[PDB]
């Protein structure tokens, strides 16, 4: 289990999460429930989500991603759980 | 969306 970071930890609460310790793959799901609430991925191309000016794109330093790559979402999990 | 974010 880990423990995420304070603006990590606001997303997942955002998006019904309680707690502050969880698994990887709860905090992968509740990531994905928080792209569904704010409605960040294209409609009409559903693996790319565009996360400019969010503070999931501050966490990612990044404006868009496609799901199909996990790097960035990787690089933003190592930075912000602490294990 | 769902699809795609399951496969990650």
């Amino acid at each position: 289990q880990v423990r995420p970071k304070l603006p990590l930890l606001k997303i997942l609460h955002a998006a019904g999460a309680q707690g502050e310790m969880f698994t990887v793959k709860e905090v992968m799901h509740y990531l994905g429930q928080y792209i569904m609430v704010k409605q960040l991925y294209d409609q009409q191309e559903q693996h790319m989500v565009y996360c400019g000016g969010d503070l999931l794109g501050e966490l990612l330093g990044r404006q868009s991603f496609s799901v199909k790559d996990p790097s960035p979402l990787y690089d933003m999990l190592r930075k912000n759980l602490v294990t | 969306f769902m699809a795609f974010w399951e496969a990650l």
